């Protein structure tokens, strides 16, 4: 049996990262968005 | 350098602590038998390797969390391969 | 491994008398085998 | 053909076997 | 324990006829060499260890009395034939009651105290050992055993 092992999962990264509050959803939105600018993009990521 | 910092990139590195974490060498009956005839005793030679082996193992290593026994390969952690092998090559010399 | 340098010889041996059973070292497979024989021989010899 | 029935003999045969002074022997 | 007379002249003796002065002390090179002419067997480790104890004295030379001294020391260690014949199978890989006799002679030659080739070939010629013919370990040991 293999009880001792175990699966170092990173999926929580992939999922902050690809799904929503990740950062690329968040520049998408800034891109939509009309005043789509870095620097209020950094400070969204960073409160989120 | 080159190394180290494309084996941090590969991550090469954390898989290999995980294997070695479990039981990572595996050594097969017969090929354990043929490599530790030396340590392995004649009273106790028989027939079927296996529970011969497993005998011998167990004497000379108390732990059981060390060996991991097999149908037919047995799995070590770290230390007991160089255990092993020291005392094997110590026996050989001694008796050369 | 040098250990199994004495058994590929031995064996090379069992092959030639096998060859004396049917008289054929006139055939010439020896002269076929001896690159075998200097590789475990090589392999046999010291190297420091 | 000779080659053909004599290509999976020698590995085991020769090497994989520990000569003693789909398993192959060296008297095989 | 005391030893008996018999073995102590016989011992006396030995020492007497590699003793080139014939004062009853020799270098330690010949008390090695007499004492393997014994029949026993000093490790050589076992070997400078004497030697040491010898030169603490600073003489070099191995007076009678320690000699015989160094004789009880070596008759308290014995090492059981069967305990030979064991090692002897530990290298019988094969357990036929047979062993290759150039594995032994690498054996030999490349393994822990290294001795010279030429004792390689005595022992070859001496024990009437095959250069390739497989040898029996039992035998050996048998024949070295008798003395």
């Amino acid at each position: 049996p293999w009880t001792l092992i175990d699966f170092y999962d990173n999926q929580p990264c992939i999922n902050l990262i690809e799904s929503k509050l990740g950062i690329l959803d968040l520049l998408d939105e800034e891109c939509k968005m009309p005043k789509g600018t870095d620097d209020t993009w950094a400070q969204k990521l960073y409160n989120t | 350098k080159r190394a180290v910092q494309q084996l941090r990139a590969c991550g090469v590195l954390e898989t290999i602590r995980i294997s070695a974490a479990g039981f990572p060498s595996r050594w097969t009956y017969q090929e354990f038998f043929s490599r530790y005839r030396v340590l392995m005793k004649q009273k106790d030679v028989l027939g079927d390797r296996k529970q011969t082996c497993k005998n011998v193992l167990e004497k000379l290593i108390l732990d059981k969390d060390k060996y991991q026994f097999g149908k037919t390969k047995i799995f070590f952690r770290a230390g007991q391969v160089a255990y092993l092998e020291k005392l094997r090559a110590d026996k050989l010399r001694a008796a050369c | 491994s040098w250990s199994k340098g004495m058994q590929i010889r031995y064996n090379v041996s069992q092959l030639e008398e096998w060859l004396r059973d049917k008289n054929l070292m006139n055939s010439g497979a020896k002269e076929t085998l001896e690159p075998l024989i200097q590789a475990a021989q090589l392999l046999q010899v010291k190297k420091k | 053909v000779l080659e053909n029935i004599l290509q999976p003999m020698i590995v085991s045969g020769m090497l994989e076997h520990e000569t003693i002074q789909g398993t192959y022997t060296l008297d095989s | 324990d005391q030893l008996t007379e018999e073995q102590i002249a016989e011992f006396k003796e030995a020492f007497s006829l590699f003793d080139k002065d014939g004062d009853g002390t020799i270098t330690t090179k010949q008390l090695g060499t007499v004492m393997r002419s014994l029949g026993q067997n000093p490790t050589e480790a076992e070997l400078q260890d004497m030697i040491n104890e010898v030169d603490a004295d600073g003489n070099g030379t191995i007076d009678f009395p320690q000699f015989l001294t160094m004789m009880a020391r070596k008759m308290k260690d014995t090492d059981s034939e069967e305990e030979i014949r064991e090692a002897f199978r530990v290298f019988d890989k094969d357990g036929n009651g047979y062993i290759s006799a150039a594995q032994l002679r690498h054996v030999m030659t490349n393994l822990g105290e290294k001795l010279t080739d030429e004792e390689v070939d005595e022992m070859i010629r001496e024990a009437d050992i095959d250069g390739d013919g497989q040898v029996n370990y039992e035998q050996f040991v048998q024949m070295m055993t008798a003395k």
